[PDB]
This record gives structure tokens, sequence and C-alpha cells, in this order.
RNA sequence: UUGACUCUAGUUUGACAUUGUGAAGAGACAUAGAGGGUGUAGAAUAAGUGGGAGCUUCGGCGCCAGUGAAAUACCACUACCUUUAUAGUUUCUUUACUUAUUCAAUGAAGCGGAGCUGGAAUUCAUUUUCCACGUUCUAGCAUUCAAGGUCCCAUUCGGGGCUG
RNA sequence: CUUUGUAAAGUGCCUUCGAAGAGUCGAGUUGUUUGGGAAUGCAGCUCUAAGUGGGUGGUAAAUUCCAUCUAAAGCUAAAUAU
RNA sequence: GUUUGACCUCAAAUCAGGUAGGAGUACCCGCUGAACUUAAGCAUAUCAAUAAGCGGAGGAAAAGAAACCAACCGGGAUUGCCUUAGUAACGGCGAGUGAAGCGGCAAAAGCUCAAAUUUGAAAUCUGGUACCUUCGGUGCCCGAGUUGUAAUUUGGAGAGGGCA
């Protein structure tokens, strides 16, 4: 009912990201994210779009750096906290079973180069092939200080042999009203590809990384 | 006014409400006679859109005409001709049952003038129609300009020669490509299109 | 019930419409007063009376200029008052179900009237009103949401009644 | 006239409409909430999609060392089996209700339920439930309210209430 | 002769509104009819709407626009027939 | 259980006032409806949406002021003639049938209700009676009617409110 349900969604954010005792109050950003609510689930035979929307809002999946692209952001980026990794790597890396297991197991956010996207696709590959862990393009001599958001927030739709997907919603340290906003952006970037809605409505929840007794679809 | 309520709830005929009163009302009318009078419009705001008015002269009256197609009256089916015109059963009359409906009435109440019939209620064997009919011989419609007109004897037996609402749809008199064939008359354009005409000089 | 109903008659006795008689009379005076002084539409003070006719009411209702609607029981043709308690209820007006148009005709002195409304009263008499406009809100008004659900009838014949009772004492009763 | 060609009244079968209302089995659907899946290494038992570096008053595991496609723990939600306890439609089949429809008959007289009297049921004279309701040897008759009771008729004439 | 009249009509700018016909429209099917051809009208039976709505736009449908009217109520001389 | 009065529906009368049939039918509005015949046969077709049959009007009838035509630089109720045209179309695509728009002309004319709260006044109408200046008028009286009779509005519009 105009913004939907956000007497409710409100509740849905306090009651959670100020709590010791139910949400735990753990360590870092209570990270909320956000399932579907449809009945547009026939398996999808036709092999479903699952195409990667985009919106400049960061759902912030934000741990874990590494880099790819060498030349110019090993001595660029160093700055920050990635850990520079150079070409004649990958061979040793991946050489070994485990290593590779580790590093798409730990590792989530990744840099490449407009010339180091060449050498990538050989070894690494289909070793995970649905782990959804793979870099971006972003220049040599660049900005690097827009990618924290531009990358991070281009997260995944692979919905392959079953209709079990969520897209996440922002974070705690985010806007307040920007987060219940894109969950509405993010229904119609849904049905964009989709064809219901069911019907201009989803199926709310915002687990902070703890999902409470809230029972809201 | 209560009238465009009635209008409303008039046309949702298979809500619970009007469900229960067709089923009350369609008992009441079949225990009664076939042409039988009516008190007063059973739907009042429908009668009055015809162009009733609750002025003395106007009457309303409740006909049942039987349901169903019309059987050839041949008897024993026998029609002597050809294949094309052995149909006994699946064969319709041209009018409607309105049209049906309005001519019984206006045979029993001849002093009347047809002004508007319209659809009340129906089961399996009947339909059931409410016709307006005025009184031109009373002064309070002779008097009236708005509906002095029916009293001029060019309006007599309206639902016999076709002229009601009923006759202009079933003589299909409406403007367009669509009614060429009945659109001044089925007859008179027949007739015209096959008459020969020729001039003094050819 | 017969004793509000009773009290509803006694407050609707007055606000009677002016007779055929007292019309002639404040008509006679009135358009003699558009001579002697030439003040016409000050002359004959404000009619308080009961407004009725279906048409007049209805309007009076959508516009919530009613403080108390009566609404007849045996209209000929129901469907003219079966969604007058629904309007009345949903515009807040306080309506009552009266038994008799014959009751409401005599009272706005026609045959039957099918419906009755005071949209007005006269400062002493607002009191009453007031009081009556709540006892009939406890009857009507108020329990219309519950009513709404309920279904009337489905009742048997006195004589397949005793059957029954009958036929439901041989199978547990034994 | 017929297994000639083409039809048809009739009849019969189906669907729909007239066609309402209940009960015992079922689709649950808005509405819940416990199970509900071990190809693999691995503490061991990952259906999944998105989370993460510390929490919990103490216990317990992630963090990270670690295996593997799926990092557990801490939980949200999506269906893939199951349970039933919502009474939110016939969905199909087995019965039932009157009120539509239908068939009779009477000059629309005695219908239905109950109560008397039963004579009694014995559990025992009852607030318990089974148990009838004025006419028969005879080719007659049976019609205009008679008996008691109560007010009027001022006590003439009688006509009226309830029984019968 | 009056004399309607103190009562009726047209006209401009602003502001809110602006009701407009249901067993109908329409659809299926049967019969008939038409030059009207996946159906021109009419009629029976089953279903049965809507309100930026409905009809029509002479090849059935789906998606997108456009054009044109305003149905299911009604009065009305002459040019025509004899 | 009574007293009286309403209301609603349905009746009765040699009730006050009225009206319907029947005739005619050339032309007009409808319904119903063939066969001969044509096809060199014949069943669809054709004759023919004709004859016969039945219902109903008038001096004309019907139609008619767009749920029209169009696709244009757009026309603008209805009917009739010239034309479109023996054409587009139909059709055992055989026999045969077969319109419409535009264009010129004849005559031209437009309108009415329902859906609105008169609501500071059913303002409306039949009837009866009396009188008069009698295709009617007025006063009074019963009735119709609020389950809606008048004034206002008809889509081209228009209504309410505001100012000039």
């Amino acid at each position: 009912m105009s913004k939907i349900t956000s007497s409710q969604v409100r509740e849905h954010v306090k009651e959670l990201l100020k709590y010791s005792n139910e949400t735990k109050k753990r360590n870092f950003l209570e990270t909320v994210e956000l399932q579907v609510g449809l009945k547009n689930y026939d398996p999808q035979r036709d092999k479903r779009f699952s195409g990667s929307l985009k919106l400049p809002n960061c759902p912030r999946p934000n741990m874990s750096i590494c880099i790819f692209g060498d030349a110019f952001d090993v001595d660029r980026a160093k700055s920050c906290g990635v850990d520079a990794m150079s070409v004649d790597d990958l061979k040793k890396l991946n050489k070994n079973k485990k290593l590779i297991k580790k590093l798409s197991k730990k590792y989530n956010a990744f840099i490449a180069s407009e010339v180091l996207i060449k050498q990538v696709p050989r070894l690494l590959g289909p070793q995970l092939s649905k782990a959804g862990k793979f870099p971006t393009p972003v220049s040599h001599n660049d900005d690097l200080y827009g990618k924290v958001t531009d990358v991070r927030s281009t997260i995944k739709f692979q919905l392959k042999k079953v209709l079990c997907l969520a897209v996440a919603v922002g974070n705690v340290e985010m806007e307040e009203d920007v987060l219940v906003n894109q969950i509405l952006m993010s229904v119609n970037f849904f049905v964009s590809l989709l064809k219901k809605n069911w019907q201009n409505v989803g199926s709310l929840v915002v687990k902070s990384s703890m999902g409470p007794a809230f029972r809201l679809y | 006014g209560a009238y465009k309520y009635l209008e409303e709830l008039q046309r949702k005929k298979q809500s619970d409400v009007l469900r229960f009163l067709q089923r009350v009302r369609v008992w009441e009318y079949r225990q009664k006679n076939v042409i039988h009078r009516a008190a007063r419009p059973t739907r009042p705001d429908k009668a009055r859109r015809l162009g009733y008015k609750a002025k003395q002269g106007f009457v309303i009256y409740r006909v049942r005409v039987r349901r169903g197609n019309r059987k050839r009256p041949v008897p024993k089916g026998a029609t002597y001709g050809k294949p094309t015109n052995q149909g006994v059963n699946e064969l319709k009359y041209q009018r409607s049952l309105r049209a049906t409906a309005e001519e019984r009435v206006g045979r029993r109440a001849a002093n009347l003038r047809v002004l508007n019939s319209y659809w009340v209620n129906q089961d399996s064997t009947y339909k059931y129609f409410e016709v307006i009919l005025v009184d031109p011989q009373h002064k309070a419609i002779r008097r009236d300009a708005r509906y002095n007109w029916i009293c001029d004897p060019v309006h007599k037996h309206r639902e016999a020669r076709g002229l009601t609402a009923t006759g202009k749809k079933s003589r299909g008199i409406n403007k367009g490509h669509k009614f060429n064939n009945t659109k001044a008359g089925r007859r008179k354009t027949w007739k015209r299109q096959n008459t020969l005409s020729l001039w003094r000089y050819r | 019930d017969r004793n509000t109903a009773a009290e509803t008659f006694k407050l609707f006795n007055k606000y009677r419409p002016e007779t055929a008689a007292e019309k002639k009379e404040r008509l006679t005076k009135e358009a003699a007063a558009v001579a002697e002084g030439k003040s016409k539409q000050d002359a004959s003070p404000k009619p308080y009376a009961v407004k009725y006719g279906l048409n007049h009411v209805v309007a009076l209702i959508e516009n919530k200029k009613a403080k108390l609607v009566l609404i007849a029981n045996d209209v000929d043709p129901i469907e003219l008052v079966v969604f007058l308690p629904a309007l009345c209820k949903k515009m807040g007006v306080p309506y009552a179900i009266v038994k008799g148009k014959a009751r409401l005709g005599t009272l706005v002195n026609q045959k039957t009237s099918a419906v009755a409304a005071l949209t007005e009263v006269r400062a002493e008499d607002e009191a009453a009103l007031a009081k009556l406009v709540s006892t009939i809100d406890a009857n009507f008004a108020d329990k219309y949401d519950e009513v709404k659900k309920h279904w009337g009838g489905g009742i048997l014949g006195n004589k397949a009644q005793a059957k029954m009772d009958k036929r439901a004492k041989n199978s547990d009763s034994a």
C-alpha cells in the first residue's frame, strides 16, 4: 500500500540493526538481504536468462579483496589493502588442488586489467563454474576509488535447474531510505526478465546476517 | 437519486441478491395469469429510461411468452418441397420474444398504445416482460406535449407494424454498411433495385 | 422494536410537511407582504419539515446532511431499498429500519413514503434526536458489520420442523 | 417398393439450462509449523540461494588450520516428501431436506404435534417410555344445535357466551 | 384594446464539475438470410462484459498505434409510391 | 382478545366517462411462405427473401437528425432520380445472382427524454361541481402522485459557484 509495507519494513530495519540478543550484535556490518516471492516457478528448460542487473547503491559483500591485473594496479592500489600477485604465479597456485579451493572460497572481490583479461580463463575458469566470483573491467591508470561500489554492487543472478535466488539489499552503514527504495528497484529489475510480479510485490525479509521470528509474505 | 443505484445493482444479475429475487419473483409471476396486469413497474428505473412516467394514462402489463425455437406448423413434419425447405425443428422466428410479448398485450389491451417493452425475468420454458403502454384517450396524455404525438393515429399498433425498439432491431433499421439490405426497409430496398426505371428519352 | 419506534414517530410527528390549507394561508401572507412592505423571502420563517421521497433523501445522505434516516421494511420491489442501509453506513448517517411504509406515509401526508429523513431540528428537540440516534445506532449502525455476514430464511414449515425433531430424537435420543 | 442417393416428424442417449438446500469419505486455498534430501573429501549428515570474523549471562562452533562444487556453527527464505487442527468451492460419489418442478384427489373435513380417558408400562401411583381412542346378527331410521351451566328479556318473549 | 414584467432568452472571462440507456453490447453455437466472402443482417439457446469506456475501420488471431463515431430510449413536413 | 383507522395486492357493479373490433387495401409497415420454372437431367443454386396465407397504418407510409461514410486538403439526418454497375462480391465459382461509398441533381429543418436536491415549501395532472366568453376558462372540492408528477439539462453540449 503506497510504498509496500513501509510501516513494518522500518520496524524490520530498526528492530534488527540495534539489538544485542535478537540480532546477537556480531562483529561487523549486519548485511541485510532478500530472496523472491512468485508463482512464476516453472523450472525453465528454456534456460532462464540469468541477467547480471546492476544498481549504483552498494549491497557491500565487501570483506575479501584480491588482484589479477598487474604492471599498473599493483603499484597504484598498494596504498589500499590489496596484495599484489605477479604473472608467473597462477600456474604454481592451481598446480596443487587445494590452493584454488581456498582462493574462491574466501577471495570474493577481484580487480582485472584490459591486458590481464587474456591469461585469465584457461586455469581458474571451470574449477568453480558456479561460485559467482570474477573480476570486472577497470582501466590501468584510472579512478580506483569509484570501484569500491561499482564492482561489488554488481552481484549475480544465476537461476539454473531450480528457482532459488536472492539479491542482497544494502547493509547497516548505508542510507536508511535507499535500501527500501532499491528493494522496489530489485523487484522492477527482476520483472525486467520475468513476466509476472505477483503483484508489484516480492516476499519481504531483511535478514542482517541474522533472521529473527518476523512472521513478511 | 436512487435510480443510479438501481441501474447499477440490476446489471449484477448473479449477485446473491438478484439470484434470490429472480427465484421468488419468477414463482410469483408463474402462479398469476399468462398476460396479467402490474400495479407498478418491477424496475421503476428501467421503465422511465424507456419513457414510462408515473402519471395517469401510463400502464404496465406483465406477459410470459413460451421459450424455444418456432416448430414449423406443417402436419406430420411433411413440408411438400425440396430438401432445402424440409426443416421443421431447428427453425427460428425472425421477430424476438419481446415482439411476441408486445404483440399479445397489444391485442389484449387494444385501447392503449405500446410505448416500450423490456426483460424482467426468465426460467427454462418462459421469459417475462413488462410492456409500458399509454392511454391515448386520457386527457393527461392528450394534453402533455412530450406524449401528445402517441395519440396521432399513425402510431396505432406500433408493436404490430414493428416500429417499437424490438421491431426496429428485428428489421435491422440502423445506419451503416452493416445494414445495406434492411436500412430504409428490406421490401422497399428489394423492389427499388428490382424496378426497371425507363425515361421518355432512353 | 415498538418502544424505540414509538419514540422515533413521536419526534417525527413534529416536522410534518405543511398541509394544503397551512401552505395556502402561508402563501396568502407571503404574497400579500410582497405588496405590503415589499419584504419577500424573509417573511414566512424557515421551515423545519421531515425530508421524504427516495431520490431526495438518497442525495441528502450522499451529501451527508441527514441526521436520522427511517428505511421501510415492506417496499414492493425491495431492490429500491436493498442498497440504502449500506450507503447510509458508508456515509455515516444514523439510520433505523422502522415498521410500516404506511406509518411513514401517514407521517408525510402521503399513502406510503418508503423512506423518511430528519436533516434539521429545532434547538429544543435536538436533545431527543441525539438520544434516539444513539439507541437506534445500538441496533442497526453498530451491528451492520456483523448482520452483513449472516443469512436469513432456510426455515422449515411447522410440520417438517416436528418431523426433523422426531427424526433427531430417533438416533441420538434413543 | 427397397441396405438406391438426400433428407425429415418421431423416438431414444449425452451436455448444458430450469436447479435449490444439507450430512459422510476428498482439492486446501488465503492461515500455520515439526520433520523433509549422505556422488566427493571430511570430526560428520552440505536440497538449495544470498551472509559473514566473532558471538554467547555461562556451554557450543565459525574467524582462521582445514576438506570439497556447496563453511557448516548462527539463522532467514524458495520449493522438493509428510502430518492436520482452518470449515475459506463441488472437484466426484453415497445418502438426506422441501421450497421450485411434477403427478393425483376433494364440493380443499378432520392434517401435524401435543393433551386427555387410557386399561396399562410393572421396577415399582410418572415428569421414564412401549401401549387404543364412541358405531356389526337384522334390506328400518339418523336433517332444523338438547342437557347442564352464565349475563341480559324486569323477568312477557325469548334471543345470546362456553361446553356438549 | 392592451402589457405581458417584475420574468423569460442569447452573449463574454474565471473556477469546480460534467451523470449520458444490461440477459443488453459482445462471444460460442444452431437455423435462416445477404453480394458480404473464418460468417451481411435477423432469430433461438449457453455464457455474458466494460468506463479512457463501447462500436466500426468488408481475411481469422496476438502485440502496438491511429482514425472515426457515441449503441442498447424517443418525436420529426418536402423531394418518393399509388 | 377487541376499538377504529390505514396501507398493499386482488375483485364486483346495466358504477361517472371513454376507447377496441369490421370494411377497404392501388401504394405502405411487418410476419409466414412455396412450387411451376432455369440449370438442356437433378438434390445446393434459381424462380424468390416472389405468389398464396396472416397481423397492422395513412394520405402517403416507412426512414431520419449518426455507435454513418471515409482515409481525403476529408465529408455530415432522412428519401428519390441520374451515376457508380451489370461493377467489388457471391455461386454444384455452373446456371445465374449482385450491392455500397464518393459525384450532379430534387427537397431541405430540426429535435426530445433517462441518468441532478424544487427540498425555504408537487411548484404538476385527471376528475367532479358551480359560473362564464365553451376545440376552452376560472373558483372550490375529491383523487393521482414522493416507488417522483412540473421548472432546468441532451453531449453540438451543459450544470453549480464567481465577476462584468
